[PDB]
């Protein structure tokens, strides 16, 4: 029953840099340490076993090192596709415990969101619902604010937001904001407005339609 | 040729039991232990146990002793994990995986276990129609996870974002955007493909002006 | 050795 301590919990670094992730065991585990990559929706991919041995297909810029209680994963020449979560796991004996993971973000230039707003489809209106959708696509960094307005006046009830993972090629974030209404509430107002504030501009980026 | 087949989704009422199957093919079943790993949002990865079918060796993480029960049908080369007395805490992705880290390391797709009184519902798929043009699909009122979205059967994947699902009123809502040049749309067809494994449904929605 | 696992 060996405690495995991973650091850092989270990490931002640029394309081309070397990241160093640490795993420390509470007892000697000799060489029996593995590293896994996980991206959301995907099976863990083995990078390294026996502290230093690369799994088939893993780029050579990945290298594991260490023995006893002190282990390291280095990613040399960090690439946009290297974003995600990294876990150590010992294979010394049961229980085969995992470290807490490291989330690796790729730092990159600032980028302003491309904003688009969509009215409820006619299909959804005939079912008695109304969802107004705003996409805020391809922005960096992650921090953004979305304000809905109905007939010029702010609305915060009925709003659901979700963010993508970092994009594997351009290292940007996207975000979706849905304002969910009844058909009846939607038809009592005309102007629907999505307002994004990002650090890439002082004034908010504004997209709107009018039924 | 190596494969570990897992169902995408299990939905089970609180306090009930579930038996998650891991069907191995492409190799002799008895040659490798099958390990079980739990992936829960913000709880990283957690090793549950292994069953080594060759020698009937079964080992459990102490946390999962009463919780988890591992078995194998050698004849159909299938490993089983049974979770007992399910709670919302047990909702997670459960992977089966072969061997220890090494040359034989291989992972199933993962089974999304949702512990809930709510019943499986297929999604409604709604078109989002507006240099570059952005289109989308709104996938509304499905249960349980997961859903996969593609655009033009996968042949359109540059500038596709799929947003993680949000739970509202015990139903999931998810959106997907695709960005194409104004020349391609609407002269060329753009269609989102929504697969909901739990309900055995695929919906194709063609985005029309 | 005898069998993979311990270790
Ligand atoms: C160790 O690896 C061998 C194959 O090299 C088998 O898969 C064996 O079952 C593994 N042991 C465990 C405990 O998974
Ligand atoms: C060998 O024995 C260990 C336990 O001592 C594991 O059960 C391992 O999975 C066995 N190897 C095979 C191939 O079954």
């Amino acid at each position: 029953d060996i405690q495995m301590t991973q650091s850092p919990a989270s990490l931002s670094a640029s394309v081309g840099e070397t990241v160093t992730i640490t795993c420390r065991a509470s007892e000697n585990i000799y060489s029996y340490l593995a590293w896994y990559q996980q991206k959301q929706g995907k099976s863990p991919q083995l990078l390294v076993y026996n502290a230093k041995t690369l799994a088939e297909g893993v780029p050579s810029r990945f290298s594991g090192s260490g023995s006893g209680t002190q282990f390291s994963l280095k990613i040399n020449s960090l690439q946009p596709e290297d974003f995600g979560s990294y876990y150590c796991q010992h294979h010394y004996g049961t229980p085969y415990t995992f470290g807490g993971g490291t989330k690796l973000e790729i730092k990159r230039a600032d980028a302003a969101p491309t904003v688009s707003i969509f009215p409820p489809s006619s299909e959804q209106l005939t079912s008695g619902g109304a969802s107004v959708v705003c996409f805020l696509n391809n922005f960096y960094p992650k921090d953004i604010n979305v304000k809905w307005k109905i007939d010029g006046s702010e609305r915060q009830n009925g709003v659901l937001n979700s963010w993508t993972d970092q994009d594997s090629k351009d290292s940007t974030y996207s975000m979706s904001s849905t304002l969910t209404l009844t058909k009846d509430e939607y038809e009592r107002h005309n102007s629907y407005t999505c307002e994004a504030t990002h650090k890439t501009s002082t004034s908010p980026i504004v997209k709107s339609f009018n039924r | 040729q190596v494969q570990l087949q897992q169902s995408d989704a299990e939905l089970v009422k609180p306090g009930a039991s579930v038996k998650i199957s891991c069907k191995a093919s492409g190799y002799i079943f008895a040659d490798h232990a099958i390990h079980w790993v739990k992936r829960k949002p913000e709880q990283g990865l957690e090793w549950i146990g292994y069953i080594s079918p060759g020698n009937d060796d079964i080992k459990y993480n102490e946390k999962f002793k009463g919780k988890a029960t591992l078995t194998a049908d050698k004849s159909s080369s299938t490993a089983y994990m049974q979770l007992n007395s399910l709670t919302s805490e047990d909702s997670a992705v459960y992977f089966c995986k072969r061997s220890l880290p090494g040359t034989f390391d291989y992972w199933g797709q993962g089974t999304t276990l949702t512990v809930s009184s709510a019943k499986t519902t297929p999604p409604s798929v709604y078109p989002l129609a507006p240099s570059m043009v952005t289109l989308g699909c709104l996938v509304k009122g499905y249960f349980p996870e997961p859903v996969t979205v593609t655009w033009n059967s996968g042949s359109l994947s540059s500038g596709v974002h799929t947003f993680p699902a949000v739970l509202q009123s015990d139903l999931y809502t998810l959106s997907s955007s695709v960005t194409v040049p104004s020349s391609t749309w609407p002269s060329e067809t753009v269609t989102c493909n929504v697969a909901h494994p739990a309900s055995s449904t695929k919906v194709d929605k063609k985005i029309v002006p | 050795g005898a069998s993979t696992g311990s270790p």
